[PDB]
């Protein structure tokens, strides 16, 4: 069911992805602006995976390293021990540095894809 | 010789964080106008969430949206200027509960004078001169009177508040839950279950019962401007009876405004009023007690009637058949008790036709009578009440009926939801790099 | 003091599995940490055998077992194993055992290994038969 | 076998649906259907496909019947409120007998502490007496409406009109020359827009709609209910040219800070009445078709043609929009006859102006349509017929049929019948050999 | 022709698929409902389409297996003797089950990515 | 060889028009209620027109829809289009006592009320000297503000949505026309204060290096020339008498509200500009007249004569709408200034047909304090200019001048040596 | 800065085009018109490029050749001496030309995948 | 990785010890580090990087371990230096150096 991985860990939650997905675009002028707004706010997010290079993706892997001080939990401490909710409140405070982080590396990563060849 | 973690990024992550949006309304007369979306609850295990009844902006929500609602439905009907004029007053018969008024109106054809009758309660006229006779509109002089339009009802149904895509409702499954703090029996729902729009000063009617046991919910049952909202596990029925048998006339005051008054009673006239079993309410009064002493350890808890004169503060108002009653509860809420004792009432009422709910500031609105006799039966499913100050470093406690605004009421059904936004992105550490 | 505690089968039959243990005393299996096992080639030598990275439950051998390398570790257990396959005569070495901590330098990594420092008493395999 | 599931995007499949559609056209219908019309319109034959119809439960129509309510509101507001001329009238007669009578009366105007003696001229359907006093005479529904004066800057004249499916949505017509509104279409093709449509208001004749291609062709939902409309739809149209002889002039009277209510001033001539001009010889033909058809459902029956069995105006009266003014016409000249099917083989008919006028039977609401100068022409195509049957005619060998049909809606399921809208689906799934294979 | 091939059978129907895709991905109060419903529909075809990793293609593969008990019918008759209309009425009740085990499954490849050595 | 290639962010735009947002940092604050960054774009040449800017006509289509409905839930002013019996309060005759029978609140009950209005705001009736009538009420309907809504201005910012760019001008003499070499990308405007006024232009910006006269066709004579002065004039405006507000109640909560009485003496409103400052402002614009008008008189003359709207200063001071008399600033021949003032309770801007504003007058006295950034003039061997331009827009082009509005198109295509290489 | 290389070449403006390309979208009745259009312009640059095979890129090939008709300059004189202001004015009454003939390209590109599908 | 000992031995006397010292297979920044493989005990770690001292070394052994050449002396002998001092990698596979058999 929609958010039933909510209290289950990382690990297991991430075996619903497109359970939450689905629910993000289906799920008087007020109404219309609602309406308007949902839609806002999944561009806003497909937008963000686009600039990270995720775009069509439920899972996306990056090429920043992970940085100890946002978390020195083990893998089996995160992602078997621990639910989406304890995590992201664990690192709200680096959240948007992570971002730019990611956002840094595809800039990096299109500087090494369309500038390899003159005019090309 | 190194240990390599990358980010990862997942797209559908099931966590949220509290938000404020615009819901709808969707349902199975006004509401039904309104709630016109058609009419699915997930159970979260091992999820904990911190609810707050009081700082719950679906109240906020749900009570400006019943105030643009009725405040749009009265606005294409007749207005009642033409009527703020000098009325000529005789009792009908109560000695002089409803008068039999005439006066001068200029009729539906212009420059046409008329002297018609029109039939008035005391509570909606008052004296303008010394002769006894001379009666005007309560606050015709100061406000714009709409009369309520003859074919659109405002008897409350069951309405359900749903979130939009990318919001959810979290609900608490617990069923002694105080409204406010952790909640660990959490599920996801779209919608609110039925919640009728049920207005009223003192008693909640047609509201939902506890399931275990009265649960008494405050914000801090120790600060006496606080409201007391005490939701029953069983209800107590209430039988309000309009007995007079009205014939309607209607009399026109404009091109097709026509303003509608009783033409006639036929019978007598007798007194309105309400009818509570009075074991049934001595028994609910006994547990209620039982919860207070919970919260008021070793005191004695004394009913009283509220202070402050007024109709519209002090007694039980509710809208009834289209009429809208004001019945005297003193004999409800005048008790003594002190924890050691174990365990028909008829409340007169009267009927005011101008009226301004919400207190708006230069309108208000006409009731036009409804024709034959009224009767409604309603279930009792919740108090309001309020505490006294100054009865620190004595053994009793003096409770009155009453609360604060209408949020109170609608508060007393939405305590168990919350809204959230969905957040479905998240990053985290794995043991894996993008392949490029 | 997080000091290891390693066991073995000792005597063996040849071409046994080489099953070894070693307890992680005072200190979690699920930790920043590089668990590794390590031999005494009869005193000759010593060289490294078998590494497992308990914050990512990653592997790695020596290139002296290859296909016969094993490593485990389990939380539930709090300990790390081992039982490399064919252990013949050849592998009736001594049997160490270490845990390297992680640190959060700046290597460009999530954490670098360091040296090992809490090292077990041992215990010494006789695969001989 | 071992089979796999295979996603196809754009699969020809749709279903019924229900969606809001909006108007392009190539003036009130003007301004509404703004949207330009494709200069050259595509439609698509689908070959061996069946679709299932039906001209009753078209929500097209009831779509097209909220926007032309919607309009003619939305048009009405920023206009002039006739509520200060609901008074004692004092009439006199201009000539018939008193059709047009010159009123006069006190109204107060702008300036609150005058009142002014002021003259209008009203048609006798416009006014009611009130009294004994044979010159004492009021607005034919001010005590009970609001008469709203129609704005003379806005215009309602009919256009084409086209309505058109949002992107993701389709309409299908059918291509069957003589399908009879209801059932199974076996020549389907697809469009975006329909035809050009022209909301045309009249409640006995169809005007300026479109013929059949083929023959004359009858629908009825069920012709043995007798509860039903029966829609005649034409293949040739008969002119039908009505006029309004008065050369009229225009007067404005001042009712208020800016509202100015518009009568006629002067009638230069003499008064004639108003009639329409109709062929007596392609009426005649177009009766003897029509009954020709009719025997088809109503087998060796006599067919009778008679005027509605009485009441207002409004429902016994030929009415229609010409040139602005509201005319009701007598059409009692074209629905007396007896036919028997072996009949093988200048009809002008009068008409009065109403002013005051209430479309779609509004509560507590009416129109006022100032007079227009001049002289006043149309030509018009009677497209088509409502008829309604007389019940209690079981047990004889003459069906009894009269003018008129159910409500407004009548008068577009007669261009809508062939039209349904239906969303597409173009995601499917199916079996397939191929697995994805990483 | 836009549903030109609607008569048509399966097989012959699926080779025309640019024909309606072209026309579905290119394009107060009521007009503004009617881009929003139109924006609607368009950002749910893509999302369900990117959730089943078959973005960018009119023909795209799974690895859910066939059930008989959706259909018995073999290819034979499924492809060359009916319409996708009848074929859609047929397997309608069973619509909204395939397409969640097409997204389990496509899920459930994400995280095997993440999880493949070789790919990391 | 050569293959199409496809680029997407390109730097290009097209002159478009679209709907900008508002965006302040009172019905201004209100509407405006958007929060509140320069490019310079090197080697780009843009070509401008002041004249046909379409963000003037937005502009211009914001005030009057933000003006009227503002105005909307407010009190009619229909039941004072009676006679009125006005006397002489005194000047002797600007302010009279206008006693008038009116229906109040309780219908049937006629009152005998006492109110005070301008002699620009009534008409004579009767040849009586006593009988009045509203100005036009008899032809538009009278609406009173709002006390409690203010029309202020403030400054407030145009911002252009997403996909949309604004281009400013960064030549600081630029004549409004044609093409400007250094051009810049903003997102939004600077601070504009609807000001409105009919003469002087108030509250606007300076020029920095030089007063620029702006003109469609200096040779035309039928255009407004736009003065925009590199310094401010000040000119404090005053309305002396203290006023003590009354309220007459018309109806259920609907009350009009009027002056009770005033106290002290009754003296005239007057507006004060230093002499020295306006003849040196006026010898520099002549100055800069004479190289569009070479080896010519410049003459300077008050208008030609008509309604105070359209010849006098019309300005609102401290909510009260003063028409100065501003002849002692354009009575002249090249080669302190107390302004007498008139109050006029009841105006109609735009020019509305059947419409009025009613602005309840202000207990107290009134001051206030503007900065003259420029001027409108009219031309008529000496050349004949009088104050006064056209309408409304000439006051906001002389803002909006240095500003266009563009669309964004960031897809564009080129040949290159490489093909898609599938 | 947006807009910046506005005045240089083509061959260094097409060197920043992340800059531009990320403005739109960040990546009561007017208001709702003002974000239904800004969405509606986003979806139909995103649209375009979809119906193109320049999904999800800056700078990308396409198997259409160069007509000289377009333009008959060679690289030299259009990378290194005109700007994309002046090369859209050059070319503007072939742009929609041009974009029929991408469109074409792609859609053969997938009937050639669609043939690699046959009976699959 | 392939590291090997330089100093074939070192039974220094007391308070006058020899250095340790051995080579590696190629030059890596730090990537190396010292043990005592004292007889009858664990090998336990005497200089964790470059010959910086180990956590709770006990002693004064360091030095520079430039490039691919690695060295480890205290500047006096001990009972406490009666173990094999052996180097080895912290790179790729963590093969170990023969040991300098110094038993100081
Ligand atoms: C708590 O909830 C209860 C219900 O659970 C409410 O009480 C009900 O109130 C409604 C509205 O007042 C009552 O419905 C009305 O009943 C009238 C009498 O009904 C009798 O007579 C009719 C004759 O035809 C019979 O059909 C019927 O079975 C009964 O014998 C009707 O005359 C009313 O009709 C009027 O209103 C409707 C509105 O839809 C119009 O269509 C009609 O034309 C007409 O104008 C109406 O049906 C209902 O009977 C009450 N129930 C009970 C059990 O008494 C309480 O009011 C509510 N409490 C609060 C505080 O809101
Ligand atoms: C809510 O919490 C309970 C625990 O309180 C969850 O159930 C637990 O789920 C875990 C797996 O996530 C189970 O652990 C596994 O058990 C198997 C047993 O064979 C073992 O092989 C695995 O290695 C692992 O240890 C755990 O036993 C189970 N506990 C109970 C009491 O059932 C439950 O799933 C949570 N709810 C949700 C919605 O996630
Ligand atoms: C709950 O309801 C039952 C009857 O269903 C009643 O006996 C019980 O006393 C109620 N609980 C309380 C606390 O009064
Ligand atoms: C109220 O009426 C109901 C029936 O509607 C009845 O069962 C109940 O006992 C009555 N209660 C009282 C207090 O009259
Ligand atoms: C009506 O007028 C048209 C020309 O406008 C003419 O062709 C037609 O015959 C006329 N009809 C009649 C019935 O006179
Ligand atoms: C206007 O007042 C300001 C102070 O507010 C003063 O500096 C200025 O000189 C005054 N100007 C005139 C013309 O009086």
């Amino acid at each position: 069911g929609f958010l039933g991985a909510a209290g289950s860990t990382m690990g297991a939650a991430s075996m619903t992805l497109t359970v939450q997905a689905r629910q993000l675009l289906s799920g008087g002028i007020k109404q219309l602006q609602a309406r308007v707004l949902a839609v806002e706010h999944y561009l806003k997010d497909q937008q963000l995976l686009g600039i990270w290079g995720c775009s069509g993706k439920l899972i996306c892997t990056t090429a920043v390293p992970w940085n100890a001080t946002w978390s020195n939990k083990t893998l089996d401490n995160i992602w078997n021990n621990m639910t989406w909710m304890e995590w992201e409140k664990e690192i709200s405070n680096y959240t948007n540095l992570i971002y730019n982080l990611i956002e840094e590396s595809q800039n990096q990563q299109e500087k090494n894809e369309t500038e390899n060849l003159t005019l090309c | 010789a190194e240990e390599e973690l990358w980010v990862t990024v997942y797209y559908g992550v099931p966590v949220w964080k509290e938000a404020t949006t615009t819901l709808f309304c969707a349902s199975d007369n006004v509401w039904a106008t309104h709630c016109c979306v058609p009419t699915q609850e997930v159970v979260l295990e091992n999820v904990t969430e911190n609810f707050n009844m009081w700082k719950n902006n679906m109240v906020e929500q749900m009570h400006e949206d019943i105030i643009s609602l009725w405040d749009q439905s009265l606005k294409p009907c007749v207005k009642l200027t033409p009527l703020c004029v000098t009325l000529n007053c005789t009792d009908l018969g109560e000695k002089g509960e409803i008068k039999n008024c005439s006066f001068n109106i200029t009729t539906s054809v212009r420059d046409k004078m008329q002297k018609e009758y029109a039939t008035f309660y005391k509570l909606d006229i008052v004296p303008i001169d010394n002769d006894n006779n001379s009666y005007r509109l309560i606050n015709c002089n100061t406000s714009v009177i709409t009369q309520a339009c003859p074919k659109v009802s405002f008897e409350p149904i069951p309405i359900h508040y749903c979130a939009p895509a990318g919001f959810a409702i979290l609900k608490c499954n617990n069923k002694t839950f105080n409204g406010t703090g952790p909640c660990t029996n959490v599920s996801t729902v779209q919608c609110t279950h039925g919640i009728r729009p049920v207005v009223s000063t003192q008693l909640l009617l047609n509201g939902s019962l506890a399931e275990e046991e009265i649960v008494i919910r405050s914000e801090n049952f120790t600060d006496n401007g606080k409201t007391i909202i005490v939701q029953l596990n069983e209800s107590v029925e209430i039988n309000c009876t309009r007995p007079n048998n009205n014939t309607r006339k209607s009399i026109h005051i404009g091109p097709g405004r026509a303003f509608y008054t009783t033409g006639q009673i036929i019978g007598n006239i007798r007194q309105a009023h309400c009818n509570i079993s009075r074991a049934k309410w001595n028994n609910t009064l006994h547990k209620i007690v039982k919860k207070l002493r919970e919260q008021f350890r070793n005191k004695t808890i004394v009913f009283k009637q509220s202070s402050g004169g007024d109709p519209e503060i002090v007694m039980h108002s509710f809208n009834c058949g289209g009429e809208f009653f004001y019945c005297n509860s003193t004999q409800l809420f005048n008790s003594t008790w002190y924890g050691n004792e174990s365990s028909n009432i008829t409340l007169p009422c009267r009927i005011k036709q101008i009226i301004n709910l919400w207190q708006e500031v230069g309108k208000a609105m006409y009731a036009p009578p409804i024709g034959g006799q009224i009767r409604c039966s309603s279930n009792i499913t919740g108090l309001l009440l309020t505490r006294d100050g100054g009865n620190n470093n004595i053994t009793t406690e003096i409770f009155r009926p009453g609360g604060g605004d209408m949020r109170d009421n609608w508060r007393s059904e939405l305590y168990k939801y919350k809204v959230v936004k969905i957040e479905p992105l998240g990053v985290a550490p794995t043991k894996c790099k993008r392949r490029v | 003091x997080x000091x290891x505690x390693x066991x073995x089968x000792x005597x063996x039959x040849x071409x046994x599995x080489x099953x070894x243990x070693c307890x992680x005393x005072x200190x979690x299996x699920x930790x920043x940490x590089x668990w590794x096992x390590x031999x005494x080639x009869x005193x000759x030598x010593x060289x490294x055998x078998x590494x497992x990275x308990x914050x990512x439950x990653x592997x790695x051998x020596x290139x002296x077992x290859x296909x016969x390398x094993x490593x485990x570790x389990x939380x539930x257990x709090x300990x790390x194993x081992x039982x490399x396959x064919x252990x013949x005569x050849x592998x009736x070495x001594x049997x160490x055992c270490x845990x390297x901590x992680x640190x959060x330098x700046x290597x460009x990594x999530x954490x670098x290994x360091x040296x090992x420092x809490x090292w077990x008493x041992x215990x010494x395999x006789x695969x001989x038969x």
